[PDB]
Order: structure tokens, then C-alpha cells, then sequence
């Protein structure tokens, strides 16, 4: 209401509160504190409970252990992402600074999209591939 | 931790 | 791009609302002007050149070409915190944007409330009278 | 300009 939707990943507050059942706590370098602070949404499937995924660049991590932080994983794991950069708090940004911001992580989605496309696409081919040298070899 | 995977 | 609530804190946006506006170019009171004012072109069957402050929502028809839409603004809305406004909207911080529109939003129910006062005054005065006509006879 | 009325 007071932020749109789409904007509010932009806030650690809406990010902590992506953490419902995070398994590591107290004790833990990783709290969603931290993860939050690194900007790391959680998104767990059935397969893999412990998925989180950056905001911003879309980086997706798995297989957490307690004595990781979470800033030096994104840093390790996705070196690219702008928001690493980003010193100033939310309400510190200019309009501008963050308008360019949101440009660039509508780019980050778009090339995450594209690159999965891509994949997808390259395995129906490896596939269809595959069927026509069968039938050329039972030929 | 790792990268996703499939 | 940006929410449609907040559209009207841009100028690009107010100008696109002048779609029929009388006074163009040669004049003092043109759509850049209005805009750059704050104001949103809101006509009506009756008051064709109705224009209000985004912000403040301040409602004034009755425009002549030499109008100067800040000085009338200033004139008939002095308070309004949007004429204090001197950095450019992609120069605010968030911070500053946020508090810019709490006061937008406190100003939006002033005036509901303001209006609903004369309404209320004006259903007040009806009933009176209908009651003064029942007494007398 | 001025205020409107009604
Ligand atoms: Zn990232
Ligand atoms: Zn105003």
C-alpha cells in the first residue's frame, strides 16, 4: 500500500519476513538477519528447503551451512551484482540512484529469463537431435 | 552453499 | 514505470492531463506552466478550465492568459508544502519523497473532511427551512 | 484565477 509491491524486496524488513521457517538461527552465521542483509529472499521447494535467491541479480543458493555468511556467498557466487555496492540505506537514495537501480535489476530478470530460455532450448534440441540419428541409425 | 541446480 | 498513485508527482504526467486546455502558447498560463505548477486539469460540463494542485488540492477556475499559475497557487494556496519544493523529483531522497506524500495524503483528507462540512451545512440548511415551511402553516 | 464555487 505504502510501497508497491514490486518495490518492496527493496527493503531488509520485507526480506527478513520472507524467512518463515529458516532453519538456522542463534547461533548461526547465517541468520535471516544476515541473509536479508545480503539480499537474499527465501524460496524453498519441495526439493530444496534451504533456497534462497538475491533480488536484485537473481542468484539462487542452496546447501547453507551454519558458519557461512551470507555476504561473502553472494560476493563468492554472483561478484556482478550491483547491489553489493550499494552503501546508502533505502531512504538515502536518491529517486534517481534508485529508479537506475530497478533498471538495472529489470535487466538482471530479463537476462535470467533469457539464459534459462536459452538452456531449455538447447536441451529440445540435444532431444529432436537425438530421435533423427536414431531413425537415420535404424535406417 | 552452492548453485541451484535443474 | 511508477505507481499510478504517484504518477502526479511528475510533471510529464500533470501536462499529459491537459488534453482540451484554451490557453497555449503566447500565454502566461500554458499546460508546461500549469504543470510546472502543480496543477491537474480537471474539467467539467460546468467549469471546462477547472485545474487542481496535486498536492495540496486546492481547485481554481476562472483563468485569464496573463495568470501566472505559481503566483496563483501562492495566491490562493500559500501553505501548500509543494511550493517549498525546490529540488527536482529525481534529486529527493526516498526519505524526503515518503514524507512528501504522508503530508499529500493529510492534505487529501483535510479536504474530504472539509467538503463533507458543507455538504453537511448545505443538508442542514434544507431542513430547516422545510421545517420554518411545516410551522408556518 | 479564483476559487471554485458551489
Ligand atoms: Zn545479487
Ligand atoms: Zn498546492
Amino acid at each position: 500500500p505504502t510501497l508497491p509491491p514490486a518495490w518492496q524486496p527493496f527493503l531488509k524488513d520485507h526480506r527478513i519476513s520472507t524467512f518463515k521457517n529458516w532453519p538456522f538461527l542463534e547461533g548461526c552465521a547465517c541468520t535471516p538477519e544476515r541473509m536479508a542483509e545480503a539480499g537474499f529472499i527465501h524460496c524453498p521447494t519441495e526439493n530444496e528447503p534451504d533456497l534462497a535467491q538475491c533480488f536484485f541479480c537473481f542468484k539462487e543458493l542452496e546447501g547453507w551451512e551454519p558458519d557461512d555468511d551470507p555476504i561473502e556467498e553472494h560476493k563468492k557466487h554472483s561478484s556482478g551484482c550491483a547491489f553489493l555496492s550499494v552503501k546508502k540505506q533505502f531512504e538515502e537514495l536518491t529517486l534517481g540512484e534508485f529508479l537506475k537501480l530497478d533498471r538495472e535489476r529489470a535487466k538482471n530478470k530479463i537476462a535470467k529469463e533469457t539464459n534459462n530460455k536459452k538452456k531449455e532450448f538447447e536441451e529440445t534440441a540435444k532431444k529432436v537431435r537425438r530421435a533423427i540419428e536414431q531413425l537415420a541409425a535404424m535406417d | 552453499a552452492r548453485t541451484k541446480q535443474t
